[PDB]
């Protein structure tokens, strides 16, 4: 069907498979440095999603390189999809008025 | 690392009575501590998770208490079968540590 | 009227309500965590919006699986609904876009 | 000139006013608490900034019932203006298109 | 070719530019305000990306004028080009769904 | 869990002065203490809520103040209906906790 619903979709299960696979690679990242707390799996799936959708509460974070690239990489993916998400709406409302309009 | 002190090293008691073994982190780690029970040429054996979750087989005796920096193991009535080394784990921070030990005497 | 300010309108009041039901149980939730912080209504609802918002001081924050949970639905509750708010005024500034272009 | 365009300027010297008499409010609400943080000008205006933009350090943040208020206005007002430029820049884009493809 | 990509690209660029630059301004800032921990590259570059992406942790954060005004470039051009990103992605789902309606 | 130390256990005072209880929490609590009375066979009864909130038709004598780790109820002019238990209690992390409490004589 449409693509912007099309992409939304699609958005929404790559950012799931980015949590999921985030929190395993923070954790194979983090263990090893002294002082990391970003451990075990749940609480890493946690603090992927808080920074997926940039809310960060500074419980859990990254102290290496690669756990900060994992990082970024998972801030990128959430805020580009949430922004998606954004834009298929605004896609939603524009043919919407364009019809309401008679054009 | 996480400095993890169980004092007293040894405990005394009456049989029947309650118990309670101590365990202090060095710094604050929410819950994240697990307990051990290790009797005479045996493994140790999880009692206790996260501090106060019970794990299945494990008498329901046996609770524990506690979060930021101090820990407590305890046995409502104490029996011979509770004779052993108990240790405490931490799982917080990187690495992992264990506590000293306190051996329950009866 | 118009669908995209129908959606806003509709927008802000499932916000409110998902901020007021977070607030809630979330308090629920987190009673009963040793070292909860989420424990009375007044700071659950300042935790809910400053999370909402996706601000996350670090003040607050849930400790617990439901929590969590709950926490997740608010971040993405928030995220949306202003960014339904974003899609609604683009949706406006295009149609008077076209007027002022005689289209 | 164009709304969009309009907008996005209004959205600006708006925020600028919100920040600041935010920061100013800020320190009135939460002086008299005691343990806030949140009661110098110069930081309050820093406070304000990081939280307009969602950023929250958790350097600062206020602990009164007012002083959160002023925080939830400072919040919808940055999350808002900065939708508006993306809205205005959404119009732009859109409009260009129409433009490149002859229509 | 397309704008709309042109100025994402453009974006993208821009704002690298704005982290490593931002990294570098910023350490400059803070050596010389006991205290600061916002002190040396490497985390100072990390620093940046949790600001642009507006997530901040506050495992970090800087102290002086300079620093925080270092710092609000950087919120502003993450968050402006991550706007920019979804008004191009609107333009293009509009434009295709303009064809898929034969207008 | 949040230990709340009430030091000392019993307090002195000649009536008409001015009287400071205190209470030291184990961590940082914001401003999240109150403070209640306890008269001999009586129930508790709130005097001060997070710290220096008064409660309605409780006399103006009692004030509190303090934040993070210490804490004073103070009473202006002591007088005999004044003699009871005092306690503090935390609200900040669960679960809730009393202190010891201070006994007030004159
Ligand atoms: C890469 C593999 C990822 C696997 C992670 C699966 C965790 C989820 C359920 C397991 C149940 C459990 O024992 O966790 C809850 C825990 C209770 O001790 O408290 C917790 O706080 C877990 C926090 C997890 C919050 C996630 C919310 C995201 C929507
Ligand atoms: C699910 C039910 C939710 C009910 C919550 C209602 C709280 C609001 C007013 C009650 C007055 C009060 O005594 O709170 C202020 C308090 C003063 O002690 O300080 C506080 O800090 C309260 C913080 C609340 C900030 C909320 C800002 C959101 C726009
Ligand atoms: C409601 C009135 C608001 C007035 C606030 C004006 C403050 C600005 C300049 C004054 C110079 C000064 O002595 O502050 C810098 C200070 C040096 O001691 O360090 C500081 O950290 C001040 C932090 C302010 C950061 C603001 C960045 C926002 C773009
Ligand atoms: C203005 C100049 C900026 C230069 C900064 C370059 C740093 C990058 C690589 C150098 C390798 C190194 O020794 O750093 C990793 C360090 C290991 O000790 O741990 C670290 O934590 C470095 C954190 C950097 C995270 C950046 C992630 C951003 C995508
Ligand atoms: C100025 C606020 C912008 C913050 N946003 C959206 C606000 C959410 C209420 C975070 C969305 C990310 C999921 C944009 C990201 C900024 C890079
Ligand atoms: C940049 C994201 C890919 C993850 C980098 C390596 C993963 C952890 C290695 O140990
Ligand atoms: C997923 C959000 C629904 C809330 C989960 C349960 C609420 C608290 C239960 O105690
Ligand atoms: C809701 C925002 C308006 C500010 C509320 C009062 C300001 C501080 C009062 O002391
Ligand atoms: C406003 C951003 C420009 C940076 C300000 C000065 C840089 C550091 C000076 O020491
Ligand atoms: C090497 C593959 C990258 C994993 C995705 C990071 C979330
Ligand atoms: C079980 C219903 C969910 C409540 C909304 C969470 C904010
Ligand atoms: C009472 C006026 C409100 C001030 C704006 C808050 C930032
Ligand atoms: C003086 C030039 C400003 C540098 C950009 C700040 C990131
Ligand atoms: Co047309
Ligand atoms: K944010
Ligand atoms: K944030
Ligand atoms: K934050
Ligand atoms: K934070
Ligand atoms: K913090
Ligand atoms: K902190």
């Amino acid at each position: 069907s449409a693509l912007h619903w099309r992409a939304a979709g699609a958005a929404t299960v790559l950012l799931v498979i980015v949590l999921l696979a985030g929190s395993y690679l923070a954790v194979l990242a983090e263990r090893g440095a002294p002082g990391a707390q970003l451990i075990t799996y749940p609480r890493a799936l946690w603090w992927s999603v808080e920074t997926a959708t940039t809310v960060g509460y500074g419980d859990l974070y990254p102290v290496t390189l690669w756990g900060r690239c994992v990082a970024v990489v998972v801030m990128v993916a959430g805020i580009t999809s949430f922004g998606l998400v954004t834009a298929a709406l605004a896609t939603w409302f524009v043919g919407r008025e364009q019809e309401r309009r008679g054009h | 690392d996480i400095l993890l002190t169980q004092s007293p090293a040894i405990l005394s008691v009456s049989p029947g009575e309650r118990v309670s073994f101590s365990c202090r982190a060095s710094q604050s780690i929410g819950t994240d501590i697990h307990w051990y029970q290790q009797r005479t040429n045996g493994s140790p054996r999880l009692l206790i998770k996260y501090a106060s979750e019970s794990i299945s087989g494990i008498p329901s005796r046996f609770s524990g208490s506690g979060s930021g920096t101090d820990f407590t193991l305890s046995i409502n009535s104490v029996e011979s079968e509770d004779i052993a080394n108990y240790y405490c784990q931490q799982s917080n921070r990187w690495p992992f540590t264990f506590g000293s030990g306190t051996k329950l005497e009866i």
